[PDB]
């Protein structure tokens, strides 16, 4: 049961470390690529963020 | 429409630029093209040539609209629609030059 | 047969006040927008002024902040240009073109400063 809850956990916290990962873009936080870039490339970092 | 040699960047699709915001904007997703020849034969004269405008301040316009209306911009003592401080022409000539 | 008459050059004296006129006939000046045409010695023709259709909408270079001042005639399709607080380099020859078509220019005045 405890090797359950971690395993759960552990999925859990793996996946909000990966929602901030750059993955290959300017920024993780797509307010800042906004604020910088503007909407042809901005949207082209948004897409491979998504 | 007649534009300058710089200002031909500036019409396309996405492009940023004080004309690609306050002029003329094409969609993101703009289907179709832009045909630019010069014409300084008969666009410019000696002793300049300003029959062409353009707007130079304002507010922003979406794809593919018309603002034929050229009203006083504000800056920021309001002006109250006269020319002087805080407020400028919003329009600009080109002076076309042999 | 369109045509271009020039009035008001003239010799005159710093600081003067005048109407300046080109007259034109056979075609409305409404259609389109004019401007003027200043001719003096040096490097090619300087320009000064023109309006534009939907309201006067006057228009003037660097140089010449807030001299001209412009009345003007709807009801016979006429201008008036008038002058003030006039200083020497301007001296000048004058012409005012207009389109219909073909490129339109008559034979301008002189304007002199003593």
């Amino acid at each position: 049961l405890q090797d359950v809850v971690n395993q759960n956990a552990q999925a859990l916290n793996t996946l909000v470390k990966q929602l901030s990962s750059n993955f290959g873009a300017i920024s993780s936080v797509l307010n800042d690529i906004l604020s910088r870039l503007d909407p042809p490339e901005a949207e082209v970092q948004i897409d491979r963020l998504i | 429409f007649v534009i300058r040699g710089d200002e031909v960047r500036q019409i396309a699709p996405g492009q940023t630029g004080k004309i690609a915001d306050y002029n003329y904007k094409l969609p993101d997703d703009f289907t179709g093209c832009v045909i630019a020849w010069n014409s300084n034969n008969l666009d410019s004269k000696v002793g300049g040539n300003y029959n062409y405008l353009y707007r130079l301040f304002r507010k922003n316009l979406k794809p593919f609209e018309r603002d034929i209306s050229t009203e006083i911009y504000q800056a920021g003592t309001p002006c109250n629609g006269v020319e002087g401080f805080n407020c400028y022409f919003p329009l600009q000539s080109y002076g076309f030059q042999p | 047969q369109v045509q271009l008459v020039e009035s008001g050059g003239g010799l005159v004296q710093a600081g003067g006040s005048l109407r300046l006129s080109c007259a034109a006939s056979g075609f409305p000046v409404e259609s389109e927008n004019m401007h003027w045409y200043r001719q003096a010695p040096g490097k090619e023709r300087e320009w000064v002024a023109a309006i534009y259709s939907t309201g006067g909408w006057t228009l003037y270079a660097d140089s010449v902040k807030g001299r001209f001042t412009i009345s003007r005639d709807n009801a016979k399709n006429t201008v008036y240009l008038q002058m003030n607080s006039l200083k020497p380099e301007d001296t000048a020859v004058y012409y005012c073109a207009v389109q219909v078509g073909y490129w339109y220019e008559g034979q301008g005045t002189q304007v002199t400063v003593s």
